[PDB]
RNA sequence: UAUAGGUGCCCGUACCGCAAACCGACACAGGUAGUCAAGAUGAGAAUUCUAAGGUGAGCGAGCGAACUCUCGU
RNA sequence: UGAGUAGCGAAAGACGGGUGAGAAUCCCGUCCACCGAUUGACUAAGGUUUCCAGAGGAAGGCUCGUCCGCUCUGGGUUAGUCGGGUCCUAAGCUGAGGCCGACAGGCGUAGGCGAUGGAUAACAGGUUGAUAUUCCUGUACCACCUAUA
RNA sequence: GAGCUGUAAGUAAGCUUUGAUCCAGAGAUUUCCGAAUGGGGAAACCCAGCAUGAGUUAUGUCAUGUUAUCGAUAUGUGAAUACAUAGCAUAUCAGAAGGCACACCCGGAGAACUGAAACAUCUUAGUACCCGGAGGAAGAGAAAGAAAAUCGAUUCCCUUAGUAGCGGCGAGCGAAACGGGAAGAGCCCAAACCAACGUUGGGGUUGAGGACAGAGUUACAAAGGACGACAUUAGACGAAUCAUCUGGAAAGAUGAAUCAAAGAAGGUAAUAAUCCUGUAGUCGAAAAUGUUGUCUCUCUUAUCCUGAGUACGACGGAGCACGUGAAAUUCCGUCGGAAUCUGGGAGGACCAUCUCCUAAGGCUAAAUACUCUCUAGUGACCGAUAGUGAACAGUACCGUGAGGGAAAGGUGAAAAGCACCCCGGAAGGGGAGUGAAAUAGAACCUGAAACCGUGUGCU
């Protein structure tokens, strides 16, 4: 059966990408709440 | 633009504004016309009418 | 103030009372390594190998150059330069 | 080094940083080839590369 | 800039058979492009340089007790020579 | 309104890939775009047996009861 | 506890020889059988070292294991011409000025980015344990540079 | 002041009394991404233009510098269009961008569950969340005030007081002045009018005044110096115990001593004021940051006016403890709209009298708020299911993503971490050794219960 996740490293890196999340004031306030957190990982 | 309330008879509040009355005018700023938005209450208390 | 090369005596531990020639110093574990003390009997896989293992520093005691009691060391600054002093006598070290 | 090297000129700064360079390239050839057997020099030449522009960077910083 | 392009020779067994026909395998700076690196090897061993051949490798997952990373990635360069010979000994 | 000599960079290149390596928590009877397309039979890329090539499937050995399932009369 | 119970995930194996502490289960051989519009061959996505050689057998493998997509060590991916960039645009996205909007921001002109499309010069053979239109051999083509013309 | 090349063994090669490793101040270097800014981009990559310079016959390639957008400054080119303007080039600068503990603060905008035993006014609450702006604090602040005998900027603490009051007068909401305290500070403009070219300097700053007739870089104006002193950022000195016993080990027991401006606290083979690191006390800085002083340094010695689209009013809202109310007082939108010391505002509708004050300009430290931080310390706070989620982690793992989010400490005083022999392919054992102890052998202190076995006294 064909399941949800089809991955795809095009649309993976433009839709949670480090430019995506930057190119948007929510998107810097998610970069800020994972640094904030000390996540190793901020983006895709 | 200011923020108030809306009240009904039956003193029910809903969230509004109030507006100025803006007219756009040829004005002189700088020394240069240009058509900007003046209030009237400010064009009768004397922008500058080019 | 107890240095390598320095006469000392044991004032705790097996060997208590003996006497010795400081071999080694380790100042991050704050022991020393004296000649005859502590002997550990290792086993070497290449026999039984006797060796001296280390003992701390505030086991060991030096020893007066006038009256050969254990003293405690002060410091005096002779020619500006710093040195030992027994703090029984009063003789540099 | 640095107070020999400050006794130096500076274009003999420059030939020394030349021929150190080439000296520790040599130590690293001869690394991966398993033939150095004296792995302490390669530390010490890279100090004195960093010694030796030290002191080129004092000079033109202290005349400018 | 010569002798920081050139890292270190590779020595394989592939390497060696490269040798053999005449070909030198250099580790290099991994910024570095295969016209930098003929002009270094021309220039560190006084040699013609007939052609060069680069490649990347990617890092590789390299572990001791619990932790886990990689390796350094690597830029190889494998360098044909038309005139003269490299001493690696 | 020709010959002549010389130069030619970066990224990818391993391996799996209708799967034991991808999506399914699994060495999972599922899902996964395109290309190549042999012989006999035949209208055919249907059917059956084969070619090129690949495979014998990661528990077995007996027994040959009820019962269940899949088949034949 | 249930209990040495259910299950061990579609199917054809047999024997000889070898290795080994140990073999139904690994290697070699012979015979047999299964797919064959495919269980064959080649691209793409996706995965990311799983690839190769030697060594190993705790754990993983629904049994076993001397074996492995597992463990250890050391290796392996070569391009002017292949696919992409140094070319072009589509949807869409973005957007100097600009228009609009409590703020945050929304829209949009020129322009720009953007292949799933357009353009564009290399073939055959050989070779390794692991790469090959990339290495090698033979024979080409394209762009640019310099000299004779 | 003798070791050292991180954690961290392990060798290898070395460094260090001609002073290393280490510690503190000051410098140098500081790849790439990131506001990211030459252009692009799926962050940490790709592709360029100019100038300068290696190199090459030449190209290819390479190195440095520079090239974003909006802004300022000043030189040109310059539309429709005469002049101009817009626009387009250049040159110079480097002003903004983004981040945070953004905790506390100011502003914009602003819920709902909830309570009212239902619910709509009301409450939750101007709370959560979001957005913008800053500082070490912010905000407020020098009376058109509080008041009714007078006080004298603001802020904060106590109290007034759950009072006065507000309220489907329900649920609930809820002051202030006086009094007591912390702290304490006051000033600059606009205008009358003068002298120079409406703009500049002088003039002036208020409850009646004005026109006319020694202080300071903390506001009140802004730049430096000279020197001193103190503090922080490394450090130094620093009193006094020996013996026996048990023990593997003494600090414990016993005996006999000693120091104390030092009997805080850790460590040391068990429990140490005198063994060590220290403590009381005392000393110390090449350099850099701070604080604070003296000298210097400068700055200085009712004729007229007094804040106008204002005050104020009507309508619609909001903030005031206060829900439109008898609702004063403050603010916003729309529209109207004064007076000029014989003036104007307030004293809770309003009028009169009286009393107090002088709006429509600005600035202003301190007492106050907070803690990701740093330094020094504290606890009838935790002690590994506790205490941080995290004593070894925002990791592993889960999710497309926002996001969620663990488990896991202890040999021994000292590795002395079991030479060697034996069975075994190994694993694992039995000896022998080390150790005070190995049922302390690393899956290592203690080793409960469930649960699983072996033997058997009675049955
Ligand atoms: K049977
Ligand atoms: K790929
Ligand atoms: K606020
Ligand atoms: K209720
Ligand atoms: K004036
Ligand atoms: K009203
Ligand atoms: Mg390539
Ligand atoms: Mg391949
Ligand atoms: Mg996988
Ligand atoms: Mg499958
Ligand atoms: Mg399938
Ligand atoms: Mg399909
Ligand atoms: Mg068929
Ligand atoms: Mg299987
Ligand atoms: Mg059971
Ligand atoms: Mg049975
Ligand atoms: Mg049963
Ligand atoms: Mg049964
Ligand atoms: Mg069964
Ligand atoms: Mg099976
Ligand atoms: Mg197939
Ligand atoms: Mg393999
Ligand atoms: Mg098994
Ligand atoms: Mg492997
Ligand atoms: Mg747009
Ligand atoms: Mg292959
Ligand atoms: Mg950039
Ligand atoms: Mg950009
Ligand atoms: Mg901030
Ligand atoms: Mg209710
Ligand atoms: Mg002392
Ligand atoms: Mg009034
Ligand atoms: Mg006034
Ligand atoms: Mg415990
Ligand atoms: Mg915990
Ligand atoms: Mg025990
Ligand atoms: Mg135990």
């Amino acid at each position: 059966v064909k399941r949800t996740y089809q991955p795809n490293k095009r649309k993976h890196s433009k839709v949670h990408g480090f430019r995506k999340r930057m190119s948007t004031k929510n998107g810097r306030k998610v970069l800020a709440r994972r640094r904030r957190k000390g996540r190793k990982v901020l983006s895709a | 633009a200011s923020t108030g309330n809306r009240r009904s008879h039956a003193l029910n509040s809903t969230k509004r504004r109030w507006n100025a009355n803006l007219q756009k005018v040829r004005i002189l700023v700088d020394g240069k016309p240009k058509k900007v938005w003046v209030s009237a209450r400010a064009l009768k208390s004397g922008v500058t009418r080019v | 103030h107890i240095k390598k090369g320095d006469n000392v005596k044991v004032i705790a531990g097996k060997d208590k009372g003996k006497e010795g020639k400081v071999i080694a110093t380790l100042p991050k574990k704050d022991r020393v390594v004296v000649e005859g003390v502590n002997i550990m009997k290792k086993h070497q896989k290449p026999g039984i190998l006797e060796t001296e293992a280390a003992i701390h520093v505030s086991n060991v005691q030096l020893l007066d150059p006038k009256t050969n009691e254990p003293t405690r060391v002060g410091y005096k600054f002779v020619d500006g330069k710093k040195v030992r002093i027994a703090k029984k006598s009063g003789e540099e070290i | 080094k640095a107070k020999e090297i400050r006794d130096l000129t500076t274009s003999e700064i420059e030939e020394q940083i030349k021929s150190s360079k080439e000296e520790l390239f040599n130590l690293r050839f001869q690394l991966a080839t398993g033939q150095l057997e004296e792995t302490a020099r390669i530390r010490t030449v890279r100090k004195t590369i960093a010694r030796l522009k030290t002191v080129a960077r004092e000079r033109e910083i202290e005349q400018s | 800039e010569a002798r920081d392009i050139l890292k270190r020779p590779v020595i394989t067994e592939k390497s060696s058979e490269a040798m053999a026909e005449d070909k030198y395998t250099f580790d290099v700076d991994t910024r570095v492009n295969k016209t930098q690196v003929k002009m270094a090897v021309e220039e560190i061993f006084n040699v013609k340089v007939a052609s060069v051949n680069i490649m990347n490798y990617k890092p590789k997952k390299k572990r001791m007790g619990r932790y886990q990373g990689y390796t350094n990635k690597r830029r190889k360069a494998i360098v044909t020579l038309k005139e003269g010979s490299i001493d690696l000994f």
